[PDB]
């Protein structure tokens, strides 16, 4: 009985693992977006500093 | 007790009881085979599920 129900249990476990993978991918994407925003802000600050130095 | 008729009757009764016991033993062989098949199927199913 455990194997008979465990076929579907393993299907559901694969689905839950896929959901957890999606959550982890969302967290990684949010962290990467934050890092990209920080890099863009640093580039803008460097641009402003370069403009001030040129002036 | 030394009587050919009594010996023949005893042999006939023994043969009838032997047939009854043959049916009774034929049932237990099927029961044991079913139990063994169920155990083998359970083991195979468990291995497949784990894999």
């Amino acid at each position: 009985e455990q194997l008979a129900n465990a076929r579907r249990d393993y299907e559901a476990e694969i689905a839950r693992a896929r959901q957890e993978a999606a959550k982890i991918v969302a967290q990684a994407q949010e962290r990467a977006k934050q890092q990209e925003a920080e890099i863009i802000a640093q580039a803008r600050r460097e641009a402003e500093r370069l403009k001030e130095e040129a002036r | 007790g030394i009587n050919p008729t009594l010996f023949i009757a005893q042999l006939i009764n023994f043969l009838l009881l032997i047939f009854i016991l043959r049916a009774l033993l034929y049932r237990p062989v099927m029961n044991l085979l079913n139990e063994r098949t169920r155990r083998i199927e359970e083991s195979v199913r468990d291995a497949e599920k784990v894999r």
